[PDB]
DNA sequence: AAGGCCACTGGAGCCCATCTCCGGCAC
DNA sequence: TTGTGCCGGAGATGGGCTCCAGTGGCC
């Protein structure tokens, strides 16, 4: 699995809302719990060092994939930019209802 | 496949030799490997493996991919057949099974089954 | 005629469909590990982890 | 008896998607 | 900055995949 769709599992997962959420806005998600976030994909992938360093080191190799962006003036937040829509089959806001998103 | 640079791979397969000499030949007119990787749409991790090979080798052939070594066909237990048949010519593929066990060469798990001992006479 | 299973046999072959029954996001490592665990293979009669993959292709 | 036939194995190398270590840059 | 936060280069990993030498019942 790789990390942009783990971060889809568990943003389509209403027990994870705690530690990641849609913002709303569209595909934007904030990593509420960065350090929670890290340690889940570290036991995904068996990788017993995973820390936020390098998830965050993950996202930003995700920059010019133009699969997430960053979004500016805010930390922990991200937005997929690929096309989600035709993945899922799913609207943001149809999602967002789904999951109960505030 | 499409790899995440948006390029065609094929699972298990060697990068095309067309695609690997414009990644040496792209390095040595000056372009950084990152941007090798991104405009040919190749991983650097390949890319990166490419030209190391390169560098150390002067090759941009991939390795050999695929085969197995001998299990039964030990060097020893090949030489052993080719002793007997050389003592006696007309000796059977069982009879040398046999031999090779009455030797204590092979195990009952170790002796080469009849196809490949005849095998084994007619290749090596 | 070519051959017969050592390794997929048909019990083997179940036991890997309830393990990616169980969490598919098990590594062939993984089936490997639980298939000796629970002592449904002999550490001589354990598929490979390349059989695994090959068991679940098919 | 030996050879043709071929399903089955496991390890070889493959590219990928990170993992990991680290230097740059702005402040 | 003897630091913090963000960016991005590239060798190291190791996963599933295709391959294929090697093997052994069967006729």
């Amino acid at each position: 699995i790789q990390l942009w769709q783990f971060l889809l599992e568990l943003l389509t997962d209403k027990s994870c809302q705690s530690f990641i959420s849609w913002t709303g806005d569209g595909w934007e998600f904030k990593l509420s719990d960065p350090d929670e976030v890290a340690r889940r994909w570290g036991k995904r992938k068996n990788k017993p060092k995973m820390n936020y360093e390098k998830l965050s080191r993950g996202l930003r190799y995700y920059y010019d994939k133009n699969i997430i962006h960053k979004t500016a003036g805010k930390r922990y937040v991200y937005r997929f930019v690929c096309d989600l829509q035709s993945l899922l089959g799913y609207t943001p806001e149809e999602l967002h209802a789904m999951l109960d998103v505030k | 496949g499409v790899n995440q640079l948006g390029g065609v791979f094929v699972n298990g397969r060697p990068l095309p030799d067309v695609v690997r000499q414009r990644i040496v030949e792209l390095a040595h007119q000056g372009v950084r490997p990152c941007d090798i990787s991104r405009q040919l749409r190749v991983s650097h991790g390949c890319v990166s493996k490419i030209l190391g090979r390169y560098y150390e080798t002067g090759s941009i052939k991939p390795g050999v991919i695929g085969g197995s070594k001998p299990k039964v066909a030990t060097p020893k237990v090949v030489e052993k057949i080719a002793e007997y048949k050389r003592q006696n010519p007309t000796m059977f593929a069982w009879e040398i099974r046999d031999r090779l066990l009455a030797e204590r060469v092979c195990d009952n798990d170790t002796v080469p089954s009849v196809s490949s001992i005849n095998r084994i006479i007619r290749t090596k | 005629g070519g051959s017969k299973p050592k390794v997929a046999t048909p019990k083997v072959v179940e036991k890997i469909a309830e393990y990616k029954r169980q969490n598919p996001t098990m590594f062939a490592w993984e089936i490997r590990d639980r298939l000796l665990a629970e002592r449904v293979c002999d550490n001589d009669t354990v598929p490979s982890v390349s059989s695994i993959n090959r068991i679940i292709r098919t």
